[PDB]
């Protein structure tokens, strides 16, 4: 029932659409800066240069603890990419441990597509495992260094909270956007059990996909083709991505269920918005999206559930105007499932490191309606769950 | 929309 990690509940703020940040330091003396919280990378960087985009960013000339490690890196995600130089220094996190660590940190010279306008945040945390940082997996990702420097626990977990409706720059600032506890979980973030998935791979957070249902009924296919490639649990993604064949089964079957109104091919392709009149979203005409998860127990899998409050994105309408709008946060992928924050803000999401295992439970601020609820349940009979795995 | 580390 009880949390105990205060003072780092409703520490991140953000939206799905641009990202979730948590205030960090870096420097001697401290310089505060932004940063986007993402499980799907692993290089801690902050812009380190003027843009039109940033408000603010690391000047290494004005920190007394700066190290140049005298090596350029570079990284290229789904979408967007940087340039910076490699370096050390002490960071800190104000609503987080009370520690301080040394970390590297890649100090962002130049790049395209990365940063958001109106984001608020001026760098990143990657949060994933060295096997994918670059340049390689000699460069420590900030929280192995974190755990190696303190007492803080091998874990991490992340609430994120979407608002079901839109916040402009101001609102954002102003509004609370979830939580990252670092080093345990807070159980006032959640309802209900948690229930664990193995992380297949240390690498991105991999996990293993059994089964997809839409409105109960499955969507039959291989549950290869599910992780075809890879399945992982990304902060910063917007979109629950799936592969190829995957999506156009999904949206078939969306289409279906919500056929009593008909959408532009725009909406479904996630380019266009969609609006209602003000209050009239017709919920219960979309179907829930349920996920099975390989479990931790020989033969048991249990799903995850999301509502269609998650999956349609709250965007802003084109005049401003009282119609409540949205865009359909699902889309096709070319490099396995993801996970996204469209997922995320359904569930407390326990990255557990230490035991190689991820926590997802029901969010104590998933948006929902009356009638139905976000669910975590288990556990089901499942076999050959590892034959799901892609190789 | 964000797409965060490469493929």
């Amino acid at each position: 029932r009880r949390g105990s990690f205060v003072e780092m509940v409703d520490n991140l703020r953000g939206k799905s659409g641009q990202g979730y940040y948590v205030e960090m330091t870096v420097g001697s003396p401290p310089q505060t800066l932004n940063i986007l919280v993402d499980t799907g990378s692993s290089n801690f960087a902050v812009g380190a240069a003027p843009h039109p985009f940033l408000h603010r960013y690391y000047q290494r000339q004005l920190s007394s603890t700066y190290r140049d490690l005298r090596k350029g890196v570079y990284v290229p995600y789904t979408q967007g990419k940087w340039e910076g130089e490699l370096g050390t220094d002490l960071v800190s996190i104000p609503h987080g441990p009370n520690v301080t660590v040394r970390a590297n940190i890649a100090a962002i010279t130049e790049s395209d597509k990365f940063f958001i306008n109106g984001s608020n945040w001026e760098g990143i945390l990657g949060l994933a495992y060295a096997e994918i940082a670059r340049p390689d997996d000699s460069l420590e990702p900030f929280f192995d260094s974190l755990v190696k420097q303190t007492h803080v626990p091998n874990l991490f977990s992340l609430q994120l909270c979407g608002a079901g409706f839109p916040l402009n720059q101001s609102e954002v600032l102003a509004s609370v956007g979830g939580s990252m506890i670092i080093g345990g979980i807070d159980h006032s973030l959640y309802t209900g059990s948690l229930w664990y998935t193995p992380i297949r791979r240390e690498w991105y957070y991999e996990v293993i996909i059994v089964r997809v249902e839409i409105n109960g009924q499955d969507l039959k296919m291989d549950c290869k083709e599910y992780n075809y490639d890879k399945s992982i649990v990304d902060s910063g993604t917007t979109n629950l991505r799936l592969p190829k064949k995957v999506f156009e089964a999904a949206v078939k079957s969306i289409k279906a269920a919500s056929s009593t109104e008909k959408f532009p091919d725009g909406f479904w392709l996630g380019e266009q918005l969609v609006c209602w009149q003000a209050g009239t979203t017709p919920w219960n005409i979309f179907p829930v999206i349920s996920l099975y998860l390989m479990g931790e127990v020989t033969n048991q899998s249990f799903r995850i559930t999301i509502l269609p409050q998650q999956y349609l994105r709250p965007v802003e309408d084109v005049a401003t105007s009282q119609d409540d709008c949205y865009k359909f946060a699902i889309s096709q992928s070319s490099t396995g499932t993801v996970m996204g924050a469209v997922i995320m803000e359904g569930f407390y999401v326990v990255f557990d490191r230490a035991r190689k295992r991820i926590g997802f439970a029901v969010s104590a601020c998933h948006v929902h309606d009356e009638f139905r609820t976000a669910a975590v349940e288990g556990p089901f009979v499942t076999l050959d769950m590892e034959d799901c795995g892609y190789n | 929309e964000v797409n965060x580390a490469e493929f």
